[PDB]
């Protein structure tokens, strides 16, 4: 199975630069061109350019000419994308993706990495404050992750064991700060007869905390 | 630049029936070598894009037989026969003929399941949040269909509301929304009742979930 593993999320100051990486496995890295794609928050897709890991020649999109630079490391089977002088319009998700080539024909972007979210902002990393959401047949519980920056944050309930009946909602901004929300639904005979907490981890601020849902 | 156009932004489809996603290009994608360099990609919710069809009519590895690709030189069609619940996502077309490579706007596929009423649960602000000032009133509306639904906040109708939707679920084809009334400790403790009115197509009168500040 072909695997493309990309760099983690990044927070970059305005005007600064970032270098995202894409480590390939499951095939000979130098045999195929690595494409790069920008996806904006409106989920629209743009082709940035590609790099031939062998000779190292790279073709670029005219719009991203001068902003993107593609390189490669054969010793670690990794493609890299450098983006300089970043602005708010550069805040997006960037994908790398292999393009197959067999017997004279091409297979464009046949396998994609998980993507790398880039955030361009002057704001500083703020730690989240998590709050247990207790209620006032089946009872729903909640966990509120409010006031953190930047994305992302991981959320589980019983250390990942309780996965079914969970709705973890996308983060939304409010005055330059993210708010995350999640709700778990279980039978009335399970709570509060059985304990259930909330595992929230914010790596950018290095914060991992647990909040048991307590009755009011 | 070649401009790819997908006119329909969304197509409502009941499971078991066929769908056609259209894509037109500003120029013929027919190459002298006989192939047509049109590409279909799929992006499932929360996932990376995946190759669906390469060069107009060829299915990528593992792609269900239900999918097929056709077209002339300008007009192209992705026929998805017998839609399943896991076909939900955005379908993009892409031309691979000329530089720079360009993508369509994308067509969101929504599965038309049986209408489901929202399960509403309201949650008073946690004690931990009131201690540090500020009070968030959280309201969940889970597993409903269609997506169209209005959420109203009656205190004694105000603003400062932060809404968030999940994508259509891959399994049960439903939607979920998390509405959060963000208030201050001084504004919260000044008023008493807090209701979460929800108006949906599957509803006589709206669904109401409420509480009062000093009752429990």
């Amino acid at each position: 199975e072909v695997q493309l593993l990309e760099s983690g999320p990044e927070l970059v100051r305005l005007g600064a630069s970032v270098k995202v990486s894409c480590k390939a496995s499951g095939y000979s890295f130098t045999d195929y061109n690595m494409y790069w794609v920008k996806q904006s928050h409106g989920k629209s897709l743009e082709w940035i350019g590609y790099i031939d890991p062998y000779n190292g020649d790279a073709s670029y999109n005219q719009k991203f000419k001068g902003k993107a630079t593609l390189t490669v490391d054969k010793s670690s089977s990794t493609a890299f994308m450098h983006l300089n002088s970043l602005t708010s319009e550069d805040s997006a998700v960037y994908y790398c993706a292999r393009t197959g080539y067999y017997y004279g024909r091409s297979y464009a972007m046949d396998y994609w990495g998980q993507g790398t979210s880039v955030t361009v902002s002057s704001a500083k990393t703020a730690a989240p404050s998590v709050y247990p959401l207790a209620p006032v047949s089946s009872v729903t519980l909640g966990c509120l992750v409010k006031g953190y920056f930047p994305e992302p944050v991981t959320l589980t309930w019983n250390s990942g064991s309780l996965s079914s009946g969970v709705h973890t909602f996308p983060a939304v901004l409010q005055s330059d700060l993210y708010t995350l929300s999640s709700s778990v639904t279980v039978t009335s005979s399970t709570w509060p007869s059985q304990s259930i907490t909330c595992n929230v981890a914010h790596p950018a601020s290095s914060t991992k905390v647990d909040k048991k849902i307590e009755p009011r | 630049d070649i401009v790819m156009t997908q006119a329909a932004p969304s197509v409502p489809v009941t499971p078991g029936e066929s769908v056609s996603i259209s894509c037109r290009s500003s120029k013929s994608l027919l190459h002298s070598n006989g192939n047509t360099y049109l590409y279909w990609f799929l992006q499932r919710p929360g996932q990376s894009p995946q190759l669906l069809i390469y060069r107009m009519s060829n299915l990528a590895s593992g792609v269900p037989d239900r999918f097929s690709g056709s077209g002339s030189g300008t007009a192209f069609t992705l026929r998805i026969s017998k839609v399943e619940a896991e076909d939900v996502g955005v379908y993009y077309c892409m031309q691979h003929l000329e530089y720079p490579y360009t993508f369509g706007g994308g067509t969101k596929l929504d599965v038309k399941r049986a209408d489901a009423a929202p399960t509403v649960s309201i949650f008073p602000p946690s004690s931990e949040q009131l201690t540090s000032g500020g009070a968030s009133v959280v309201c969940f509306l889970n597993n409903f269909y269609p997506k169209d639904i209005n959420v109203k906040w009656k205190i004694d109708r105000q603003n400062g509301v932060l809404n968030s939707w999940t994508d259509q679920d891959s399994k049960d084809s439903t939607y979920s929304m998390s509405s959060t009334l963000t208030l201050t400790k001084d504004e919260y403790e000044r008023h008493n009742s807090y209701t979460c009115e929800a108006t949906h197509k599957t509803s006589t009168s709206p669904i109401v979930k409420s509480f009062n500040r000093n009752e429990c």
